[PDB]
């Protein structure tokens, strides 16, 4: 007898894990074609309204854009998005590793092994692998030149799997420089990425100051030397007295004429109070109406209308001023400083160029490609590189990439498995196989002999050479210490832990109950 | 037009499906007077007594007058306890945006034009936290707090052609959403 | 020392509907002065209790935010009701409804 609903169903057997495994493997196979320096990106086309088209390489936006149906696919997409939020890298890596973990899981359950046995084996294996990765982590930060070289290597390895690889030598350092302007503040919003079409992608440059996409007023000057910027968050509009319930109730036209004259005079006195600070520039958050603009033009200052919260925050960071709202006491927290406020033209548009800024705490990156999709992909991948660089500035521990860290931690898992009895050992062996399946995939997407390369790496790591990985520009087994394929320790640790946790949570379901759709 | 009232006594019929005393309310019910027969008089007085009684009953309902002075701290009381069945038209705005100024002035005119529904107006920023500036002109109507229509957009609203069409768009609810656009189409 | 607070950092207004008639430029200037001194007195009254931090349930505006900044008195806004109650129970203060 059926009891649920019309449209509600239950899969309480091998069918449930069949659906979960096939969905996770579909996610893994879709994401798999975008790993390594030789990975190839994808086109996302919307069948709905506006037919949005986006060319992308990373797995986070690929998985979040598509509409997944299988709940396991939803689990993988959520894990990828969470991992992108946490660090900003390895979303494709974590999704692929989870997919291979589930594949080895179904292979094991074919051999009639209880899922909790696999769970215990995986817990022990991930503990050992995390311990080995932590033991193999190299650290810097005390050094200055060595840490800068490490940052350059991290940017290179993060940016080599994307389109900017075509000009990687130009871009990596640029990204590093941007992070070097943050001065340790974990504020990625201090970085502005302005994307304008036209010209090769090698024309992109990190500005030596700031760029604002706003407009000068009518009568204000359009160039200043030795700027004294005051940044404000005042009204400058009609500017109601804010006492709700106030109205003019008079008996003549002279009275209302006098009241409007008083309103204009109070606005004039507010502008005079602003000018008393000793300024030649003024940046406001919301609109500036016609009378304050006229007064500013007459006085001889420069005013900016409608610079949003992000704009004023970035100007405050790059110039050093405070966000003013009340100008009663000009002697309190002071202004900012620059050296030129020239208007500079890019493409066909004009932007305000703050040069000679007092502080480098914020900056702008100009992205200029030949196609809007190229601009979007460059922006997303540059965001990933900046995220990783900021994360490794916060925590300078690094581990070698190219599969070397994966190979060594898989070797540790294998060594632990060899000394553990029972059916746990095969679970840990499957864990190690799934973990080693990543460099296999990188070589496959590259197009080399994956089996030979992986066997060579296994032999080299078992011997003791703990810095061996895939040299992809030639396709052999090289030394990541000499070559310089580094990676953030935080990124790899988060990838491992998140993938293992998602595999564990998915594997222990034996019943899927779907309610009737709305 | 009042010009048809003086051209000639011959205005027999043109597009008048019904013509009786039952739909003459007050303004015109007292301009015929001598043309209302005599046998059907008592029915006319019964009808006028009933309809003036209904108007007197609605006098206790249609006294709101103009706009009022609600802010964020008074939102919950006047959107969840404002009354039973009384329409409330919440407005979220900020000073500086011109289109929302247009719709504010038109709403203010509507306030005296229609006193049955007392809409309330509130500042966008200090009514809901972190409201983006991309939703500067906001209007949503409801009764008993169950939000019915919450159209959002700076330019999709079309405050230039709002006047009567979107006046009744806000006014007419509890039924088909598309009910008054065909009256005053933009074309 | 935290100043757990409920009423917003905005000029007061009675719950009953009201109309403040302004009839001359002198009255308009008096209204401007009333607004300015209301903000200044509010901020100085927050400061005079010695609090290093304030918390308001109902949020506030820019002319208050700059005053809180320039007097070296950090504060947060738009804190929910239950959050206000939990803060009061934790930090040991008392919820006050008026400055
Ligand atoms: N130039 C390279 N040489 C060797 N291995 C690389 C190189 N670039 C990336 N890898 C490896 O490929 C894996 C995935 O890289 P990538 O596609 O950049 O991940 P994501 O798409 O999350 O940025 C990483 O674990 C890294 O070790
Ligand atoms: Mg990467």
């Amino acid at each position: 007898v059926n009891i649920f609903k019309a449209g509600a169903d239950e899969e309480r057997a091998e069918t449930a894990r069949l659906t979960s495994f096939i969905g996770a493997i579909a996610i893994g196979d879709l994401v798999k074609s975008t790993l390594g320096p030789k990975g190839m990106d994808k086109i996302l086309l919307s069948s709905g309204r506006d037919a949005s088209l986006m060319v992308t390489n990373d797995g986070a936006t690929i998985l979040k854009n598509i509409g997944v149906d299988n709940p396991a696919a939803k689990v993988l997409v959520d894990m990828s998005r969470v991992q992108d939020d946490e660090v900003g890298d390895g979303t494709t890596s974590v999704t692929v590793l989870a997919a291979e973990l589930l594949r080895e899981a179904e292979s094991l359950i074919a051999k009639k092994i209880h899922p909790q046995t696999i769970i215990a084996g995986w817990r022990e294996a991930t503990k050992a692998a995390r311990e080995a990765l932590l033991s193999s982590a190299v650290d810097h930060g005390s050094d200055e030149v060595k840490f800068r070289q490490d940052l350059m290597n991290i940017a290179g390895t993060t940016l080599s799997s994307k389109l900017l690889t075509h000009h990687k030598d130009h871009f990596t350092k640029l990204a590093v420089e941007a992070v070097l302007r943050l001065k340790g503040s974990g504020n990625l919003e201090a970085i502005h990425i302005i994307k304008k079409l036209g010209g090769s992608l090698a024309d992109s440059y990190l500005d030596e100051g700031f760029l604002l996409d706003k407009k000068i007023g009518v009568n204000q000057p359009k160039r200043i030397e030795n700027a004294k910027i005051l940044i404000a968050n005042t009204g400058m509009d009609t500017d109601k007295i804010k006492i709700f319930g106030s109205r003019v109730r008079v008996d003549s036209t002279a009275k209302v004429a006098e009241i409007e004259h008083a309103e204009k005079e109070k606005m004039k006195e507010k502008v005079e109070r602003i000018l008393k600070h000793g300024i030649n520039c003024f940046i406001n958050r919301q609109l500036i109406y016609n009378y304050p603009e006229q007064l500013f033009g007459a006085a001889g200052v420069m005013a900016i209308e409608h610079a949003d919260f992000a704009g004023v925050e970035r100007l405050a960071l790059v110039t050093g001023g405070e966000i003013a709202s009340t100008f009663d006491h000009p002697e309190l927290v002071k202004l900012g400083s620059c050296k030129l406020i020239e208007e500079v033209m890019i493409g066909e548009d004009k932007l305000i160029h703050f040069s000679g800024v007092a502080l480098g705490e914020a900056c702008t990156i100009v992205l200029r490609g030949a196609t809007q999709q190229i601009l979007d992909e460059a922006e997303r991948s540059l965001h990933d590189a900046l995220c990783v660089l900021a994360q490794t500035v916060k925590d300078s521990r690094t581990v070698y990439g190219g599969g070397c860290s994966e190979m060594l931690m898989a070797h540790a898992v294998t060594q632990l498995a060899n000394r553990t009895p029972g059916k746990e050992a095969v679970a840990m062996e499957s864990y190690a196989k799934a973990l080693r399946m990543l460099p296999t995939i990188i070589a496959d997407n590259a197009g080399y002999d994956s089996a030979d390369l992986v066997a060579q790496l296994r032999a080299a790591h078992s011997e003791g050479n703990t810095t061996a990985g895939l040299d992809m520009r030639e396709g052999t087994i090289g030394d990541m210490a000499i070559l310089g394929i580094t990676e953030s320790f935080q990124v790899k640790r988060q990838v491992l832990l998140s993938a293992a946790e998602a595999a564990e949570v998915i594997l222990r379901v034996d019943n899927i109950i779907k309610a009737a759709p709305r | 037009e009042l010009e048809e009232e003086a051209e000639e006594e011959q205005r027999i019929l043109q597009q008048s499906v019904v013509k009786t005393y039952e739909d003459m309310t007050l303004e015109e019910l007292e301009d015929h007077e001598d043309e209302f027969n005599e046998e059907d008089e008592r029915a006319i007085e019964m009808y006028r007594r009933r309809r003036l009684a209904e108007w007197k009953a609605t006098k206790l309902k249609n006294k709101f007058g103009e706009v009022l002075e609600i802010s964020g701290k008074d939102y919950v009381q006047e959107v969840t306890k404002a009354g039973e069945g009384l329409w409330v038209i919440l407005h979220l705005y900020k000073q500086g945006i011109p289109l929302c100024a247009l719709i504010n002035q038109h709403l203010s005119g509507l306030a005296r034009k229609f006193p049955d529904v007392k809409f309330i107006k509130a500042i966008s920023t200090t009514c809901i936290p972190n409201y983006p500036d991309r939703n500067l002109p906001t209007i949503f109507v409801y009764l008993e707090g169950d939000i019915k229509a919450q159209f959002i957009g700076p330019l999709v609203f079309g405050g230039m052609n709002l006047t009567r069409d979107e006046l009744e768009w806000k006014l007419s609810e509890s039924g088909a959403i598309m009910t008054d656009l065909e009256e005053n189409p933009k074309k | 020392k935290i100043a757990i607070l409920t009423c917003p950092f905005e000029p007061p207004k009675p719950k009953t509907k009201h109309k403040l008639d302004v009839t001359s430029v002198e009255d308009y200037k008096a209204l401007q002065k009333y607004e300015k001194e209301k903000f200044e007195e509010m901020i100085q009254q927050i400061k005079e209790t010695g609090a290093n931090l304030a918390i308001c349930q109902w949020g506030f505006d820019d002319e208050a935010n700059h005053l809180l900044l320039q007097n070296n008195l950090p504060a947060v806004r738009w804190v929910g009701g239950p959050e206000i109650e939990l803060i009061a129970i934790a930090t040991g203060g008392r919820i006050v409804p008026r400055f």
